[PDB]
């Protein structure tokens, strides 16, 4: 994808990569996402009517308490100057996808009816680094009851590639008995 | 984490701008203004400006009002 939100996030990652603050910058970017969730905080930055000069002063105070990285504080200042603060949320989310690309890591999603153990997670991570080529592999879990018993993982560059065996047995048997 | 000073500061800026029946002019050109705010204005409502001009609200977009 190449949209304005994606374009900005990619720049932010590239500067971190140059300066070797990829771990350090990523923590700050995660820290920002908590900040901009709040409807009141996001609204103040986003709306055109509030004066830009006031926005910087408030932003500086926010940066100090936060203790953000020197570029990360710039990056928000750049967004504010160039009017694209209305799409901060898209930009922040976009950065995570870019950050995985730079490391060479991959992300996976595995879902189950009941919570499961760590060795299963490590072996799914093994299989996903096999079929994907993660330099390293990463994993996430979301407990959903409306399946039968299985696990579904979800991976790829987007949340695209899906394999599972819980209810796909049953829906598959409906669609195979119509044959 | 946003501190107690910065929380009450941003709401201080926010409380003032977000008035209930009021708005803020964003653009004026050749007979049409774009208005930030007017969150409870209705389609077709007469809309009075600060110099004293009267307008009619037609486009109630999600960001501004034509």
């Amino acid at each position: 994808v190449d949209s304005t939100a994606s374009r900005y996030a990619s720049a932010l990652a590239d500067v971190a990569d140059v300066t070797g603050t990829l771990e350090a910058t990523n923590s700050d970017v995660e820290k920002l996402i908590r900040i901009f969730s709040e409807e009141p905080v996001y609204y103040f930055f986003a709306n055109p009517v509030i004066s830009i000069d006031n926005k910087r002063s408030v932003l500086d105070e926010i940066i100090t308490t936060s203790g953000l990285q020197p570029h990360t504080a710039n990056f928000i200042n750049i967004l504010i100057d160039s009017e694209r603060i209305n799409l901060v949320k898209e930009i922040l989310n976009e950065f995570e996808d870019v950050f995985n690309k730079i490391t060479g890591t991959e992300v996976a999603v595995v879902t189950s009816v009941v919570k499961l153990e760590n060795d299963h997670l490590a072996q799914i991570a093994k299989g996903v680094q096999k079929i994907t080529g993660a330099k390293n592999v990463r994993i996430k879990t979301v407990i959903d009851p409306s399946l039968v018993a299985g696990f579904t993982i979800r991976y790829g560059n987007e949340g695209s590639k899906l394999v599972d065996m819980s209810v796909k047995k049953q829906l598959e048997e409906i669609a195979a008995q119509l044959e | 984490e946003i501190s107690k000073i910065i929380r009450e500061r941003i709401e201080g800026y926010n409380r003032e701008v977000k008035v209930v029946n009021t708005g803020t002019v964003l653009q004026v050109g050749d007979g049409i203004a774009r208005i930030h705010g007017l969150d409870e204005v209705m389609a077709g409502e007469l809309v009075e400006f600060e110099e004293g001009t009267i307008g009619i609200a037609l486009n109630l977009e999600s960001n501004n009002v034509g």
